[PDB]
Protein backbone atom coordinates (compact mmCIF):
# COMPACT_ATOMS: atom_id res chain seq x y z
CA UNK A 1 0.00 0.00 0.00
CA UNK A 2 1.54 3.26 -1.17
CA UNK A 3 1.82 5.94 1.49
CA UNK A 4 0.62 8.53 -1.01
CA UNK A 5 -2.28 6.23 -1.96
CA UNK A 6 -3.27 6.12 1.70
CA UNK A 7 -2.72 9.89 1.74
CA UNK A 8 -5.31 10.31 -1.01
CA UNK A 9 -7.66 7.95 0.82
CA UNK A 10 -7.24 10.05 3.97
CA UNK A 11 -7.71 13.26 1.99
CA UNK A 12 -11.09 11.82 1.04
CA UNK A 13 -11.77 10.66 4.61
CA UNK A 14 -11.01 14.12 6.02
CA UNK A 15 -14.02 15.13 3.94
CA UNK A 16 -15.83 12.21 5.56
CA UNK A 17 -15.47 9.92 2.52
CA UNK A 18 -13.72 6.70 3.57
CA UNK A 19 -10.53 5.91 1.66
CA UNK A 20 -9.43 3.15 -0.70
CA UNK A 21 -7.22 1.22 1.74
CA UNK A 22 -9.25 2.25 4.80
CA UNK A 23 -12.92 1.48 5.40
CA UNK A 24 -15.21 3.41 7.75
CA UNK A 25 -16.06 0.62 10.16
CA UNK A 26 -19.59 0.63 11.54
CA UNK A 27 -17.99 -1.33 14.37
CA UNK A 28 -16.10 1.92 15.05
CA UNK A 29 -18.09 4.68 13.30
CA UNK A 30 -14.68 5.75 11.99
CA UNK A 31 -12.13 4.96 9.31
CA UNK A 32 -10.43 1.61 9.93
CA UNK A 33 -7.44 0.84 7.72
CA UNK A 34 -8.21 -2.31 5.78
CA UNK A 35 -5.86 -4.98 7.07
CA UNK A 36 -5.16 -5.72 3.42
CA UNK A 37 -3.46 -2.29 3.43
CA UNK A 38 -0.30 -4.04 4.60
CA UNK A 39 2.16 -1.32 5.64
CA UNK A 40 4.16 -0.37 8.71
CA UNK A 41 2.19 -0.82 11.90
CA UNK A 42 3.43 2.73 12.45
CA UNK A 43 1.74 3.69 9.18
CA UNK A 44 -1.55 2.08 10.19
CA UNK A 45 -1.28 3.76 13.60
CA UNK A 46 -0.81 7.13 11.92
CA UNK A 47 -3.87 6.44 9.78
CA UNK A 48 -5.86 5.56 12.89
CA UNK A 49 -4.67 8.75 14.57
CA UNK A 50 -5.75 10.79 11.57
CA UNK A 51 -9.07 8.97 11.29
CA UNK A 52 -10.43 10.62 14.44
CA UNK A 53 -11.20 13.66 12.31
CA UNK A 54 -13.10 11.31 10.01
CA UNK A 55 -15.11 9.76 12.83
CA UNK A 56 -15.98 13.12 14.38
CA UNK A 57 -16.74 14.63 10.97
CA UNK A 58 -18.98 11.70 10.05
CA UNK A 59 -20.80 12.11 13.35
CA UNK A 60 -21.12 15.85 12.67
CA UNK A 61 -22.36 15.31 9.11
CA UNK A 62 -24.97 12.85 10.37
CA UNK A 63 -26.06 15.14 13.21
CA UNK A 64 -26.27 18.33 11.12
CA UNK A 65 -28.20 16.31 8.55
CA UNK A 66 -30.56 15.02 11.23
CA UNK A 67 -31.03 18.57 12.53
CA UNK A 68 -31.77 19.87 9.05
CA UNK A 69 -33.92 16.84 8.21
CA UNK A 70 -36.63 17.97 10.64
CA UNK A 71 -38.39 21.30 10.30
CA UNK A 72 -39.46 20.98 13.94
CA UNK A 73 -35.95 22.10 14.91
CA UNK A 74 -37.24 25.63 14.49
CA UNK A 75 -35.25 28.68 13.56
CA UNK A 76 -32.97 27.91 16.52
CA UNK A 77 -32.14 24.37 15.45
CA UNK A 78 -31.81 25.65 11.89
CA UNK A 79 -29.32 28.25 13.11
CA UNK A 80 -27.43 25.52 14.96
CA UNK A 81 -27.23 23.43 11.80
CA UNK A 82 -26.35 26.50 9.71
CA UNK A 83 -23.54 27.49 12.07
CA UNK A 84 -22.43 23.89 11.79
CA UNK A 85 -22.57 24.40 8.02
CA UNK A 86 -20.46 27.56 8.23
CA UNK A 87 -17.95 25.69 10.38
CA UNK A 88 -18.16 22.87 7.84
CA UNK A 89 -17.33 25.40 5.14
CA UNK A 90 -14.33 26.44 7.24
CA UNK A 91 -13.33 22.79 7.70
CA UNK A 92 -13.80 22.14 3.98
CA UNK A 93 -11.63 25.19 3.32
CA UNK A 94 -9.05 23.60 5.62
CA UNK A 95 -9.33 20.36 3.66
CA UNK A 96 -9.04 22.38 0.44
CA UNK A 97 -5.87 24.03 1.72
CA UNK A 98 -4.78 20.50 2.55
CA UNK A 99 -5.36 19.41 -1.05
CA UNK A 100 -3.56 22.62 -1.99
CA UNK A 101 -0.37 21.44 -0.40
CA UNK A 102 -1.36 17.88 -1.26
CA UNK A 103 -0.33 18.90 -4.73
CA UNK A 104 3.37 19.00 -5.56
CA UNK A 105 3.11 17.17 -0.95
CA UNK A 106 4.25 17.47 2.70
CA UNK A 107 4.17 14.34 4.86
CA UNK A 108 1.95 12.61 7.38
CA UNK A 109 3.87 14.65 9.97
CA UNK A 110 2.76 17.98 8.51
CA UNK A 111 -0.73 16.60 7.89
CA UNK A 112 -1.22 15.61 11.52
CA UNK A 113 0.49 18.81 12.63
CA UNK A 114 -2.02 20.94 10.77
CA UNK A 115 -4.81 18.61 11.83
CA UNK A 116 -4.01 18.84 15.52
CA UNK A 117 -5.79 22.18 15.61
CA UNK A 118 -8.52 20.77 13.35
CA UNK A 119 -8.86 17.85 15.76
CA UNK A 120 -9.18 20.24 18.71
CA UNK A 121 -11.75 22.41 16.92
CA UNK A 122 -13.72 19.31 15.89
CA UNK A 123 -13.59 18.09 19.49
CA UNK A 124 -14.91 21.44 20.72
CA UNK A 125 -17.75 21.48 18.20
CA UNK A 126 -18.55 17.83 18.94
CA UNK A 127 -18.62 18.51 22.67
CA UNK A 128 -21.02 21.38 22.02
CA UNK A 129 -23.24 19.16 19.89
CA UNK A 130 -23.19 16.20 22.26
CA UNK A 131 -23.99 18.62 25.09
CA UNK A 132 -26.82 20.17 23.07
CA UNK A 133 -28.42 17.09 21.50
CA UNK A 134 -32.11 16.76 22.25
CA UNK A 135 -32.49 20.29 23.59
CA UNK A 136 -35.09 22.71 22.29
CA UNK A 137 -35.81 26.40 22.49
CA UNK A 138 -34.73 27.53 25.92
CA UNK A 139 -33.43 24.01 26.57
CA UNK A 140 -31.16 24.41 23.54
CA UNK A 141 -30.13 27.93 24.58
CA UNK A 142 -29.33 26.66 28.07
CA UNK A 143 -27.42 23.74 26.55
CA UNK A 144 -25.25 26.26 24.73
CA UNK A 145 -24.92 28.50 27.77
CA UNK A 146 -23.81 25.51 29.82
CA UNK A 147 -20.91 24.92 27.47
CA UNK A 148 -20.40 28.69 27.49
CA UNK A 149 -18.50 28.42 30.79
CA UNK A 150 -15.50 26.23 29.93
CA UNK A 151 -11.97 27.44 29.24
CA UNK A 152 -9.92 26.89 26.08
CA UNK A 153 -10.22 30.43 24.68
CA UNK A 154 -10.20 29.29 21.03
CA UNK A 155 -13.18 26.96 21.41
CA UNK A 156 -14.66 29.38 23.94
CA UNK A 157 -14.52 32.26 21.45
CA UNK A 158 -16.00 30.10 18.70
CA UNK A 159 -18.84 29.23 21.09
CA UNK A 160 -19.17 32.89 22.11
CA UNK A 161 -19.63 33.98 18.50
CA UNK A 162 -22.05 31.09 18.02
CA UNK A 163 -24.03 32.17 21.09
CA UNK A 164 -24.08 35.82 20.06
CA UNK A 165 -25.46 34.67 16.71
CA UNK A 166 -27.93 32.23 18.24
CA UNK A 167 -29.28 34.91 20.51
CA UNK A 168 -30.25 36.70 17.30
CA UNK A 169 -33.41 34.59 16.95
CA UNK A 170 -34.04 34.67 20.69
CA UNK A 171 -33.16 38.37 20.76
CA UNK A 172 -35.56 39.04 17.90
CA UNK A 173 -38.36 37.23 19.73
CA UNK A 174 -37.59 39.18 22.91
CA UNK A 175 -37.53 42.46 20.98
CA UNK A 176 -40.89 41.56 19.46
CA UNK A 177 -42.23 40.95 22.95
CA UNK A 178 -40.74 44.27 24.13
CA UNK A 179 -41.90 46.47 21.25
CA UNK A 180 -44.92 44.71 19.75
CA UNK A 181 -45.66 42.16 22.45
CA UNK A 182 -45.45 39.77 19.52
CA UNK A 183 -45.19 36.00 20.07
CA UNK A 184 -45.65 34.23 16.72
CA UNK A 185 -44.46 30.98 18.31
CA UNK A 186 -45.50 28.04 16.15
CA UNK A 187 -44.66 25.59 18.96
CA UNK A 188 -44.78 28.04 21.90
CA UNK A 189 -41.06 28.76 21.63
CA UNK A 190 -41.24 32.02 23.58
CA UNK A 191 -40.69 31.95 27.33
CA UNK A 192 -43.76 34.14 27.52
CA UNK A 193 -45.99 31.54 25.93
CA UNK A 194 -49.63 32.28 25.22
CA UNK A 195 -52.93 30.61 26.04
CA UNK A 196 -55.12 30.54 22.91
CA UNK B 1 18.05 5.97 22.04
CA UNK B 2 17.41 5.43 25.73
CA UNK B 3 19.08 8.77 26.47
CA UNK B 4 16.88 10.43 23.85
CA UNK B 5 13.78 8.49 24.93
CA UNK B 6 13.39 10.65 28.02
CA UNK B 7 11.02 13.03 26.26
CA UNK B 8 9.01 9.98 25.17
CA UNK B 9 7.24 9.71 28.50
CA UNK B 10 7.31 13.49 28.74
CA UNK B 11 5.07 13.55 25.68
CA UNK B 12 2.92 10.50 26.42
CA UNK B 13 2.10 11.91 29.85
CA UNK B 14 1.95 15.43 28.43
CA UNK B 15 -0.78 14.27 26.04
CA UNK B 16 -2.53 12.60 28.96
CA UNK B 17 -2.18 15.79 31.00
CA UNK B 18 -3.53 17.92 28.15
CA UNK B 19 -6.45 15.50 27.94
CA UNK B 20 -7.37 14.83 31.56
CA UNK B 21 -7.29 18.39 32.89
CA UNK B 22 -9.45 19.67 30.05
CA UNK B 23 -12.56 18.49 31.89
CA UNK B 24 -14.83 21.13 33.35
CA UNK B 25 -14.73 19.03 36.51
CA UNK B 26 -10.95 19.39 36.16
CA UNK B 27 -11.75 23.12 35.92
CA UNK B 28 -12.36 25.50 33.05
CA UNK B 29 -9.23 27.36 34.16
CA UNK B 30 -7.32 24.08 34.29
CA UNK B 31 -8.74 23.44 30.82
CA UNK B 32 -7.14 26.72 29.79
CA UNK B 33 -4.03 25.47 31.59
CA UNK B 34 -4.01 22.37 29.39
CA UNK B 35 -4.73 24.46 26.32
CA UNK B 36 -1.73 26.62 27.15
CA UNK B 37 0.41 23.50 27.26
CA UNK B 38 -1.16 22.61 23.93
CA UNK B 39 0.63 25.55 22.31
CA UNK B 40 4.05 24.24 23.29
CA UNK B 41 3.24 20.57 22.68
CA UNK B 42 2.20 21.75 19.22
CA UNK B 43 5.61 23.42 18.87
CA UNK B 44 7.21 20.13 19.98
CA UNK B 45 5.20 18.45 17.25
CA UNK B 46 6.15 21.14 14.75
CA UNK B 47 9.81 20.64 15.60
CA UNK B 48 9.27 16.92 15.09
CA UNK B 49 7.67 17.77 11.74
CA UNK B 50 10.55 19.97 10.71
CA UNK B 51 12.73 17.09 11.78
CA UNK B 52 10.75 15.15 9.21
CA UNK B 53 12.00 17.66 6.65
CA UNK B 54 15.59 16.63 7.35
CA UNK B 55 14.61 12.98 7.28
CA UNK B 56 12.85 13.55 3.96
CA UNK B 57 16.12 15.08 2.81
CA UNK B 58 17.84 11.78 3.62
CA UNK B 59 20.30 13.81 5.69
CA UNK B 60 19.78 12.67 9.29
CA UNK B 61 22.72 12.04 11.62
CA UNK B 62 22.19 10.71 15.13
CA UNK B 63 24.42 13.43 16.55
CA UNK B 64 22.38 16.15 14.86
CA UNK B 65 19.28 14.63 16.43
CA UNK B 66 20.79 14.58 19.91
CA UNK B 67 22.43 17.91 19.15
CA UNK B 68 18.90 19.15 18.61
CA UNK B 69 17.05 16.85 20.99
CA UNK B 70 19.12 18.21 23.84
CA UNK B 71 17.72 21.76 23.54
CA UNK B 72 14.10 20.60 23.45
CA UNK B 73 14.03 17.70 25.92
CA UNK B 74 14.54 20.31 28.66
CA UNK B 75 11.65 22.36 27.26
CA UNK B 76 9.47 19.28 27.41
CA UNK B 77 10.74 18.12 30.79
CA UNK B 78 10.10 21.35 32.70
CA UNK B 79 6.45 21.48 31.67
CA UNK B 80 6.15 17.72 32.16
CA UNK B 81 7.27 18.05 35.77
CA UNK B 82 5.07 21.09 36.36
CA UNK B 83 2.05 19.23 34.96
CA UNK B 84 2.91 16.07 36.84
CA UNK B 85 2.90 18.06 40.06
CA UNK B 86 -0.19 20.03 38.99
CA UNK B 87 -2.08 16.74 38.90
CA UNK B 88 -0.20 14.92 41.66
CA UNK B 89 -1.30 17.66 44.01
CA UNK B 90 -4.69 17.81 42.28
CA UNK B 91 -4.16 21.55 42.38
CA UNK B 92 -7.21 23.72 41.73
CA UNK B 93 -8.38 27.24 42.49
CA UNK B 94 -5.94 29.65 44.04
CA UNK B 95 -4.04 26.71 45.51
CA UNK B 96 -3.09 25.70 41.97
CA UNK B 97 -2.01 29.29 41.35
CA UNK B 98 0.08 29.05 44.52
CA UNK B 99 1.70 25.90 43.17
CA UNK B 100 2.26 27.65 39.83
CA UNK B 101 3.99 30.62 41.47
CA UNK B 102 6.00 28.18 43.57
CA UNK B 103 7.09 26.13 40.56
CA UNK B 104 7.91 29.47 38.90
CA UNK B 105 10.32 30.35 41.69
CA UNK B 106 11.51 26.73 41.64
CA UNK B 107 12.25 26.91 37.93
CA UNK B 108 13.98 30.19 38.65
CA UNK B 109 17.57 29.57 37.60
CA UNK B 110 16.68 28.18 34.15
CA UNK B 111 15.55 31.07 31.95
CA UNK B 112 14.71 28.45 29.32
CA UNK B 113 12.04 27.52 31.87
CA UNK B 114 11.65 30.74 33.82
CA UNK B 115 10.48 32.76 30.82
CA UNK B 116 8.21 29.93 29.65
CA UNK B 117 6.59 29.74 33.08
CA UNK B 118 6.39 33.53 33.00
CA UNK B 119 4.15 33.11 29.98
CA UNK B 120 2.38 30.13 31.56
CA UNK B 121 1.51 32.09 34.69
CA UNK B 122 0.60 35.09 32.55
CA UNK B 123 -1.88 32.96 30.61
CA UNK B 124 -3.23 31.33 33.74
CA UNK B 125 -3.78 34.64 35.51
CA UNK B 126 -6.36 35.67 32.93
CA UNK B 127 -9.13 33.46 34.35
CA UNK B 128 -7.87 34.01 37.91
CA UNK B 129 -7.45 37.77 37.62
CA UNK C 1 20.61 66.65 9.45
CA UNK C 2 21.83 63.78 11.64
CA UNK C 3 18.62 61.97 10.71
CA UNK C 4 19.30 62.52 7.01
CA UNK C 5 22.89 61.29 7.39
CA UNK C 6 21.68 58.20 9.24
CA UNK C 7 19.05 57.64 6.53
CA UNK C 8 21.82 57.76 3.92
CA UNK C 9 23.69 55.21 6.03
CA UNK C 10 20.46 53.25 6.49
CA UNK C 11 20.78 49.81 5.00
CA UNK C 12 24.56 49.99 5.31
CA UNK C 13 24.25 47.64 8.25
CA UNK C 14 23.67 44.08 7.09
CA UNK C 15 20.13 43.51 5.81
CA UNK C 16 18.06 41.50 8.26
CA UNK C 17 16.83 38.29 6.62
CA UNK C 18 16.27 36.12 9.71
CA UNK C 19 15.36 37.50 13.14
CA UNK C 20 -10.09 38.40 22.58
CA UNK C 21 -9.77 35.11 20.71
CA UNK C 22 -10.50 33.40 17.39
CA UNK C 23 -13.87 33.63 15.64
CA UNK C 24 -13.55 29.89 14.83
CA UNK C 25 -12.96 30.69 11.18
CA UNK C 26 -9.96 32.79 12.14
CA UNK C 27 -7.79 29.67 12.45
CA UNK C 28 -5.34 30.03 9.57
CA UNK C 29 -2.76 27.81 7.95
CA UNK C 30 -0.87 31.07 7.35
CA UNK C 31 0.44 31.00 10.92
CA UNK C 32 1.06 27.25 10.69
CA UNK C 33 3.07 27.71 7.51
CA UNK C 34 4.92 30.64 9.05
CA UNK C 35 5.98 28.49 12.00
CA UNK C 36 6.92 25.64 9.65
CA UNK C 37 9.02 28.01 7.55
CA UNK C 38 10.72 29.36 10.68
CA UNK C 39 11.57 25.83 11.81
CA UNK C 40 12.80 24.92 8.33
CA UNK C 41 14.91 28.08 8.26
CA UNK C 42 16.38 27.18 11.65
CA UNK C 43 17.26 23.70 10.39
CA UNK C 44 18.67 25.13 7.17
CA UNK C 45 20.77 27.61 9.12
CA UNK C 46 22.12 24.82 11.33
CA UNK C 47 22.95 22.66 8.32
CA UNK C 48 24.51 25.62 6.50
CA UNK C 49 26.68 26.46 9.51
CA UNK C 50 27.79 22.83 9.70
CA UNK C 51 28.56 22.75 5.98
CA UNK C 52 30.45 26.06 6.15
CA UNK C 53 32.60 24.90 9.07
CA UNK C 54 33.19 21.68 7.15
CA UNK C 55 34.24 23.63 4.06
CA UNK C 56 36.65 25.77 6.09
CA UNK C 57 38.20 22.64 7.56
CA UNK C 58 38.33 20.82 4.23
CA UNK C 59 40.09 23.76 2.58
CA UNK C 60 42.54 23.72 5.47
CA UNK C 61 42.98 19.93 5.22
CA UNK C 62 45.26 20.03 2.16
CA UNK C 63 47.33 23.06 3.12
CA UNK C 64 50.89 23.06 4.50
CA UNK C 65 49.94 24.28 8.00
CA UNK C 66 52.69 26.80 8.83
CA UNK C 67 50.67 29.75 7.49
CA UNK D 1 21.05 62.67 30.13
CA UNK D 2 18.67 64.25 27.61
CA UNK D 3 21.41 64.23 24.96
CA UNK D 4 22.27 60.63 25.85
CA UNK D 5 18.63 59.52 25.59
CA UNK D 6 18.22 61.36 22.28
CA UNK D 7 21.38 59.68 20.99
CA UNK D 8 20.07 56.29 22.15
CA UNK D 9 16.73 56.81 20.39
CA UNK D 10 18.51 57.98 17.23
CA UNK D 11 20.81 54.95 17.37
CA UNK D 12 17.78 52.69 17.77
CA UNK D 13 16.21 54.31 14.70
CA UNK D 14 19.45 53.93 12.73
CA UNK D 15 19.78 50.26 13.73
CA UNK D 16 16.20 49.84 12.55
CA UNK D 17 17.39 51.56 9.38
CA UNK D 18 20.15 48.90 9.27
CA UNK D 19 22.93 51.48 9.11
CA UNK D 20 25.53 49.96 11.44
CA UNK D 21 26.35 53.39 12.87
CA UNK D 22 28.32 53.72 16.10
CA UNK D 23 27.29 55.67 19.20
CA UNK D 24 30.58 57.58 19.09
CA UNK D 25 29.85 58.39 15.45
CA UNK D 26 26.40 59.56 16.57
CA UNK D 27 27.90 61.92 19.15
CA UNK D 28 30.48 63.22 16.67
CA UNK D 29 27.70 63.78 14.13
CA UNK D 30 25.64 65.64 16.73
CA UNK D 31 28.62 67.91 17.36
CA UNK D 32 29.13 68.46 13.62
CA UNK D 33 25.45 69.23 13.02
CA UNK D 34 25.38 71.74 15.87
CA UNK D 35 28.57 73.14 14.32
CA UNK D 36 26.77 73.62 11.00
CA UNK D 37 27.79 70.59 8.92
CA UNK D 38 25.61 69.54 6.01
CA UNK D 39 23.81 66.24 6.68
CA UNK D 40 24.47 65.34 3.05
CA UNK D 41 28.17 66.16 3.38
CA UNK D 42 28.44 64.18 6.62
CA UNK D 43 26.67 61.14 5.17
CA UNK D 44 28.67 61.19 1.93
CA UNK D 45 31.95 61.50 3.83
CA UNK D 46 30.73 58.73 6.14
CA UNK D 47 30.03 56.40 3.21
CA UNK D 48 33.34 57.20 1.52
CA UNK D 49 35.25 56.71 4.78
CA UNK D 50 33.39 53.47 5.49
CA UNK D 51 34.40 52.22 2.05
CA UNK D 52 37.99 53.33 2.63
CA UNK D 53 38.05 51.65 6.05
CA UNK D 54 36.64 48.45 4.56
CA UNK D 55 39.27 48.48 1.81
CA UNK D 56 42.03 49.10 4.34
CA UNK D 57 40.71 46.28 6.53
CA UNK D 58 40.70 43.89 3.57
CA UNK D 59 44.21 44.97 2.59
CA UNK D 60 45.51 44.52 6.14
CA UNK D 61 43.86 41.11 6.36
CA UNK D 62 45.79 40.19 3.24
CA UNK D 63 48.77 41.98 4.81
CA UNK D 64 48.92 39.85 7.96
CA UNK E 1 27.39 16.91 15.43
CA UNK E 2 30.18 18.40 13.33
CA UNK E 3 32.23 15.32 14.23
CA UNK E 4 29.46 12.99 13.09
CA UNK E 5 29.28 14.95 9.84
CA UNK E 6 33.03 14.44 9.46
CA UNK E 7 32.46 10.77 10.18
CA UNK E 8 30.02 10.75 7.30
CA UNK E 9 32.01 9.57 4.28
CA UNK E 10 36.40 12.02 6.43
CA UNK E 11 39.37 13.63 8.20
CA UNK E 12 41.88 11.13 9.65
CA UNK E 13 42.46 9.89 13.16
CA UNK E 14 45.15 12.58 12.99
CA UNK E 15 42.85 15.19 11.46
CA UNK E 16 40.22 14.30 14.07
CA UNK E 17 42.61 14.93 16.93
CA UNK E 18 43.67 18.12 15.17
CA UNK E 19 40.03 19.15 14.98
CA UNK E 20 39.62 18.12 18.61
CA UNK E 21 42.62 19.87 20.12
CA UNK E 22 41.15 23.18 21.28
CA UNK E 23 37.91 21.52 22.47
CA UNK E 24 40.08 19.63 24.93
CA UNK E 25 41.24 22.93 26.42
CA UNK E 26 37.81 24.54 26.33
CA UNK E 27 36.55 21.48 28.23
CA UNK E 28 39.39 21.09 30.71
CA UNK E 29 38.90 24.74 31.65
CA UNK E 30 35.56 23.82 33.22
CA UNK E 31 36.70 20.35 34.27
CA UNK E 32 39.26 21.94 36.57
CA UNK E 33 36.71 24.16 38.31
CA UNK E 34 34.14 21.36 38.56
CA UNK E 35 36.09 19.54 41.26
CA UNK E 36 37.03 22.95 42.69
CA UNK E 37 33.38 23.95 43.19
CA UNK E 38 32.28 20.69 44.81
CA UNK E 39 29.53 21.27 47.36
CA UNK E 40 30.11 25.02 47.23
CA UNK E 41 26.90 26.92 47.89
CA UNK E 42 26.03 30.54 48.55
CA UNK E 43 29.26 32.26 49.46
CA UNK E 44 30.97 28.88 49.10
CA UNK E 45 29.89 28.62 45.47
CA UNK E 46 30.69 32.32 45.02
CA UNK E 47 34.24 31.79 46.28
CA UNK E 48 34.53 28.70 44.08
CA UNK E 49 33.73 31.10 41.23
CA UNK E 50 36.42 33.43 42.46
CA UNK E 51 38.67 30.36 42.41
CA UNK E 52 38.53 30.92 38.65
CA UNK E 53 37.91 34.66 38.58
CA UNK E 54 41.64 35.27 38.02
CA UNK E 55 42.74 32.28 35.91
CA UNK E 56 44.79 32.75 32.74
CA UNK E 57 44.28 31.30 29.25
CA UNK E 58 42.02 34.07 27.95
CA UNK E 59 39.83 31.49 26.21
CA UNK E 60 39.17 29.74 29.52
CA UNK E 61 39.04 33.16 31.18
CA UNK E 62 36.43 34.30 28.66
CA UNK E 63 34.38 31.20 29.39
CA UNK E 64 34.79 31.70 33.13
CA UNK E 65 33.93 35.41 33.10
CA UNK E 66 30.94 34.87 30.80
CA UNK E 67 29.57 32.05 32.95
CA UNK E 68 30.29 34.09 36.08
CA UNK E 69 28.45 37.16 34.82
CA UNK E 70 25.63 34.77 33.91
CA UNK E 71 25.58 33.26 37.39
CA UNK E 72 25.98 36.66 39.01
CA UNK E 73 22.38 37.31 38.06
CA UNK E 74 21.06 35.08 40.85
CA UNK E 75 23.18 37.05 43.32
CA UNK E 76 22.98 40.47 41.67
CA UNK E 77 19.22 39.91 41.64
CA UNK E 78 19.30 39.02 45.33
CA UNK E 79 21.15 42.33 45.75
CA UNK E 80 18.54 44.30 43.83
CA UNK E 81 15.88 42.48 45.86
CA UNK E 82 17.50 43.69 49.07
CA UNK E 83 17.63 47.12 47.43
CA UNK E 84 13.98 47.37 46.39
CA UNK E 85 12.15 45.04 48.75
CA UNK E 86 14.95 44.85 51.28
CA UNK E 87 14.10 41.18 51.02
CA UNK E 88 15.94 37.86 50.71
CA UNK E 89 13.40 35.04 51.09
CA UNK E 90 16.05 32.34 51.27
CA UNK E 91 14.16 29.18 52.19
CA UNK E 92 17.59 27.58 52.71
CA UNK E 93 18.98 30.75 54.32
CA UNK E 94 21.05 30.99 51.14
CA UNK E 95 21.04 34.80 51.32
CA UNK E 96 24.45 36.29 52.10
CA UNK E 97 22.56 38.91 54.12
CA UNK E 98 20.29 36.43 55.88
CA UNK E 99 17.47 37.01 58.34
CA UNK E 100 16.39 35.36 61.58
CA UNK E 101 12.99 33.66 61.87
Amino acid sequence: VTEAALVRDILYVFQGIDGKHVKMSNADNCYTVEGKANLSKSLRDTAVRLAELGWLHNKIRKYTDQRSLDRSFGLVGQSFCAALHQELREYYRLLSVLHSQLQLSLTLRRLLVWTYDPKMRLKTLAALVDHCQGRKGGELASAVHAYTKTGDPYARSLVQHILSLVSHPVLSFLYRWIYDGELEDTYHEFFVASDP
Amino acid sequence: VSRILPVAASYSTVTRFIEEKSSFEYGQVNHALAAAMRTLVKEYLVLVTQLEQLQRQGLLSLQKLWFYIQPAMRSLDILASLATSVDKGECIGGATLSLLHDRSFSYTGDSQAQELCLHLTKAASTPYF
Amino acid sequence: SVLDLLVQLAGSGPPRVLQNVRYGGYDCCHLSGIEADVRSIISGEEELCRDLIRKTLQVMEAAPGTG
Amino acid sequence: NAVRETMDVLLEISRILNTGLDMETLSICVRLCEQGINPEALSSVIKELRKATEALKAAENMTS
